[PDB]
């Protein structure tokens, strides 16, 4: 009965720092995915589990399509079973992850002259996230021995940090725009179809 | 990939009938929604009519009675069938297509203005 909304992540003006990523959730609509890989906008796209020209043919029982704002040479991290500081301590994506990750170059969007400073990943944790887990805490992290109890100080850091976004830099250090398609099929009704 | 025109704005006295039209063309998906929307100056873009995906049509409040909606589908073409047209409709008028559920797609807008003749 109803279009997917899905185009309210792929034009949406302004997306969300990896450390906070933004998940949506898809269900009872219909969705042509031919659309996505037919544009051919996306310089990454790389499925797991799934096939995308299969992908019209199959209903789940929920789609979560995940968004956020990276560099361009860690979009090699959202894959299974990498590490880094994406991986780590921002996004961290299954073994049996099943879904596709799609990802472009946003810099004509995202970075000014000057400098655009908005977007942050995490620098620090005690530990790994564990896949599709989401830290937003912003408590002082401590590199040292020493309570920090709230204020940054030596071996006592701020766990975020600024990307910077200028247009006249590397491509390796451009933004990517990010999303990240999960598919979910439980025991119960799969709402969520292609044109069938 | 995907392109829409408008055409069929003009001048028109209140009272009067005009008709618009919206082509669209490109890659079109089987599931896509067209609509019709408008912007008088100084105020925000303002939905229109529509034709939800299982085929019927929406109105806004404003013209709930006075404008129908109809989509050919041949030629893939979106009519706006506006009758009894008021000094209030005086508007940039755009189509809208939401492609397969991923992307959504303006086009530039043509100029409707209602306003009597002087003859
Ligand atoms: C919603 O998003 C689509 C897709 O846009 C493309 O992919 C995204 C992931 C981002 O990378 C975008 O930056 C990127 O453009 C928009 O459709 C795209 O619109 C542009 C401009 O209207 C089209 O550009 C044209 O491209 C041709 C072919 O090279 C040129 O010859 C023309 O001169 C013109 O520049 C582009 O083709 C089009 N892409 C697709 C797949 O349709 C769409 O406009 C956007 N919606 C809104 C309301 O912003």
């Amino acid at each position: 009965t109803n279009l997917c909304p899905f185009g309210e992540v792929f034009n949406a003006t302004r997306f969300a720092s990896v450390y906070a990523w933004n998940r949506k959730r898809i269900s009872n609509c219909v969705a042509d995915y031919s659309v996505l890989y037919n544009s051919a906008s996306f310089s990454t796209f790389k499925c797991y589990g799934v096939s995308p020209t299969k992908l019209n043919d199959l209903c789940f029982t929920n789609v979560y399509a995940d968004s956020f704002v990276i560099r361009g040479d860690e979009v090699r991290q959202i894959a299974p079973g990498q590490t880094g500081k994406i991986a780590d301590y921002n996004y961290k994506l299954p073994d049996d992850f099943t879904g596709c990750v799609i990802a472009w170059n946003s810099n004509n969007l995202d970075s000014k002259v000057g400098g655009n400073y908005n977007y942050l990943y995490r620098l620090f944790r005690k530990s790994n996230l564990k896949p599709f887990e989401r830290d937003i805490s912003t408590e002082i992290y401590q590199a040292g021995s020493t309570p920090c109890n709230g204020v940054e100080g030596f071996n006592c850091y701020f766990p975020l940090q600024s990307y910077g976004f200028q247009p006249t830099n590397g491509v390796g250090y451009q933004p990517y725009r990010v999303v990240v398609l999960s598919f979910e099929l439980l025991h119960a009704p799969a709402t969520v179809c292609g044109p069938k | 990939q995907v392109q829409l025109q408008e055409s069929g704005g003009g001048l028109v006295q209140p009272g009067e009938s005009l008709r618009l039209s919206c082509a669209a063309s490109g890659s079109i998906s089987t599931l896509n929604v067209m609509g019709w929307y408008r912007q008088a100056p100084g105020k925000q873009r303002e939905l229109v009519a529509q034709i939800t995906l299982d085929g019927s049509p929406e109105y806004a409040d404003s013209v709930k009675g006075r404008f129908t909606i109809t989509k050919d589908g041949a030629q893939s073409t979106l009519y706006l069938q506006m009758n009894n047209l008021k000094p209030e409709d005086t508007a940039v008028y755009f189509c809208k297509l939401e492609n397969g559920g991923f992307f959504y797609y303006w086009g530039q807008g043509t100029q409707v203005t209602v306003s009597t003749h002087h003859h």
